[PDB]
């Protein structure tokens, strides 16, 4: 709006477990990853309903108390689930930053042809200048 | 519970200043729990005692020499032609100037010194200032919606008869300045209680424990829209407990903040009388040096009620709920009863969230094992008593 | 017109707006690298790789004009609103012992290569001949590729939070309140 | 339990291999 770098970026009853655990996209309920229990809890007792909130990228249920959060944000950088890539990884030393994602015109590239000791310091496109290079799930379970 | 000389300073120029019209924070709360205190014949086992106001060279200790010599000079008058200095402090913009600025700072920190010195020389074993409070500003800045950080201005002068400082803030719109200042040494420690949703400091964390000699020594916690009491209590007893079980502190500096009442502009924590009165409580158990000061609280019914309740059993007398007739008489709540209900409002923390609390706190805490300096140069101030039991 | 920048180096400016804008960092004052070392090395390393038929002579014309570019645009495009009170109390400083305003021995690489990619945004709106236009956008092309085979020497991944050696210097609270107030 | 694993890169694990 102002010239940011945009990149991910933008007290009631029960109530909010309903609006929540239901997104009415397949009229199925969410199941958290650290805990195989949505906790929707009863209406007599609310005392034992969890809130959930969903991830903006691959909209994983998240428990707020298997991920130590409190609070709900929607104003600002959106809530990443932690089941990804580090974005900033240290290992003098080595800060991580990736190298983005080419859409002009392919440029991007795929090249499987090794493979092997590939070395290629992450950033792999896993399948069944700039080069995101193609890697396999057999090269992966082998080194 | 062991017999305690407490000690309490107060200044009548904090009442009588007003930040301005629509605010919540204000100092007018300090008058009224002083004429609380005053009218409830706690003199007995209490001694008053007047806040000189701060010394510039002196109060340079914690901020800088610009910082101080813009809030000697800001007046409403010239604050539009202030307006560097305005915008890189967070004044006028967010917490807009007012007659006597400067008063209310130098009375302030005079306080604190006073509290501080009165903990050095050891007359007093607990001194308790209600004029200071403010804990949210930095070295150079007014953020947190307040002007100074005395506390941590009290704190180091306290640093020399106390080499090890605990700190504790209880209140929402904890101290980002004070656990800023108290960052990479192991002298102070800085424990706060806030919640993760956005408020005037904005910081705090889980991680962010500390750096350098001060890692793993300042815990913060992140709690939720409100905490009923006994889940405060889960939530405070055992990280108290293997607080003084672990660091050993030779000093407690409370935050007696009344943001986190039932009901106030900002605030938005569910703790009653006993939930407020626990934390002093725990933390006097120990017997170990103690500073009460208080900051906090946007609504005068709430806050005046808790401090007098805190003043009150602090000398471990029966505080009862009746109000004696003062000049704030029709003033809190309908039947005048010292008692802040705490309101119908969900309790969104979690036994399992705070027991996942518990266990990464002790898997991170199981690793760990100036011409007027030390002064109290002031005036008992008790000659005249401005008690109004006339209608 | 648009002179070939590579993907690398897009990376590398779109990392150093999300530094100045989204992360609020600002490059080094004392920087240990600046314009002049970089042309330094560029005259030290690559006139010995080619023949000499007479290139070096625009080479170094070409240099020459860059330096001179960096001086006056330098204020007029450059400087995100963050770091408009650096340049203020830099000046400010170089005034307070009497020296002359030169700017180019300040700033690093980062500044360069900005400049250089802020180019056919106004190379376009003058009466400016394709003839030379041509031979600069190779030449700046040929830059550009050097600079590749250099980007670990010289913007190497580093963070300031945990060392000084990161070309960069991080905001503080009154300088970002007071920056980007006026 | 390694027992076999048989631009520029395209070449050089053959010879590595062999010799």
């Amino acid at each position: 709006s102002r010239g940011q770098y945009s990149d991910e970026n933008d007290t009631k009853l029960d109530s909010y477990n309903p609006d929540t655990h239901i997104d009415s996209n397949s009229g199925k309920f969410l199941i958290c990853y650290k805990c195989n229990q949505t906790r929707l809890g009863s209406w007599s007792h609310p005392e034992n309903s969890r809130l959930i909130m969903t991830c903006d990228y691959c909209q994983t249920p998240w428990h707020l108390d298997c991920v130590p959060r409190a609070s709900f944000k929607n104003l600002g950088s959106k809530w990443k689930c932690p089941l990804h890539s580090p974005t900033k990884v240290y290992k003098n030393y080595k800060v991580w930053k990736k190298q983005r994602l080419i859409n002009k015109k392919n440029q991007l590239y795929y090249e499987p042809l090794q493979k092997i000791g590939y070395q290629n310091n992450g950033n792999i496109q896993i399948i069944p200048d700039f080069k995101i290079t193609q890697i396999d799930e057999n090269s992966i379970k082998y080194d | 519970s062991d017999k305690r000389r407490v000690a309490y300073f107060y200044d009548a120029d904090v009442g009588n200043y007003a930040y301005g019209a629509g605010h919540p924070m204000k100092p007018h709360r300090i008058r009224m729990a002083h004429s609380l205190i005053m009218n409830y014949g706690l003199y007995k086992k209490m001694e008053i005692y007047r806040a000189k106001p701060a010394t510039k060279q002196e109060m340079c200790q914690f901020h800088t020499d610009e910082y101080i010599d813009f809030l000697s000079r800001v007046t409403p008058d010239n604050l539009e032609m202030f307006k560097r200095e305005s915008v890189k402090f967070n004044v006028g913009d967010d917490c807009p100037v007012f007659d006597g600025l400067y008063e209310y700072c130098s009375i302030s920190g005079g306080g604190s010194m006073e509290g501080a010195a009165r903990l050095n020389r050891g007359k007093c074993d607990v001194a308790v200032n209600y004029a200071g409070g403010l804990h949210h500003a930095k070295k150079s800045e007014a953020s947190g919606f307040c002007y100074l950080n005395d506390i941590v201005l009290g704190i180091i002068e306290l640093l020399r008869y106390h080499p090890r400082v605990l700190y504790i803030d209880i209140d929402v719109h904890h101290g980002d300045g004070v656990e800023e200042a108290f960052y990479t040494t192991d002298r102070v420690m800085t424990c706060s209680f806030h919640k993760y949703g956005e408020f005037f400091p904005g910081t705090g964390e889980l991680r962010d424990i500390g750096v350098g000699a001060g890692k793993n020594y300042a815990v913060n916690v992140p709690l939720r829209d409100g905490i009923d009491d006994a889940t405060y209590r889960s939530v405070f007893e055992p990280v108290i407990k293997k607080i003084m079980e672990w660091y050993q502190p030779s000093a407690v500096v409370l935050q007696c903040g009344g943001d986190s009442l039932s009901g106030d502009r900002l605030g938005c924590f569910n703790l009653s009388m006993e939930g407020h009165a626990n934390c002093v409580n725990y933390v006097k158990s120990f017997g170990i040096p103690m500073m009460v000061v208080g900051g906090g609280g946007y609504t005068m019914r709430n806050v005046a009620r808790t401090w007098c309740f805190e003043t009150g059993l602090l000398n471990n007398v029966v505080l009862d709920k009746d109000l004696p007739y003062n000049e704030y008489y029709e003033y809190y709540g309908p039947d005048y009863k010292l008692s802040v209900r705490p309101s119908n409002m969900f309790n969104v923390n979690t036994p399992e969230y705070l027991d996942k609390v518990m266990t990464n706190i002790f898997a991170n805490l199981e690793n760990t094992k100036e011409e007027d300096s030390a002064e109290a140069k002031d005036t008992k101030g008790g000659s005249q008593y401005a008690r109004d039991l006339h209608v | 017109i648009s002179l070939q920048i590579p993907i690398k180096l897009k990376s590398v400016l779109v990392d150093d707006w999300e530094y100045v804008t989204k992360d609020k960092k600002i490059c080094r004052l004392p920087a240990d690298v600046t314009v002049e070392m970089v042309l330094n090395k560029y005259e030290h390393e690559v006139s010995q790789e080619l023949e000499s038929p007479g290139s070096q002579s625009q080479l170094s014309e070409y240099c020459a004009g860059l330096k001179l570019y960096f001086d006056k645009c330098l204020g007029n495009m450059l400087l995100y609103r963050l770091e408009r009170l650096q340049y203020d109390e830099l000046l400010k400083k170089s005034s307070k012992d009497q020296k002359p305003l030169v700017p180019i021995r300040i700033y690093g690489a980062i500044h360069l290569l900005r400049l250089i990619s802020v180019l056919p945004e106004l190379i376009s709106s003058t009466t400016m001949d394709l003839q030379s236009c041509q031979l600069l956008i190779k030449q700046t092309e040929d830059f550009l590729v050097w600079l590749l085979m250099h980007v670990d020497e010289y913007f190497n991944d580093k963070d300031p939070n945990r060392s000084d050696d990161a070309l960069y210097v991080n905001t503080s609270s009154q300088y970002e309140g007071v920056a980007l107030g006026m």
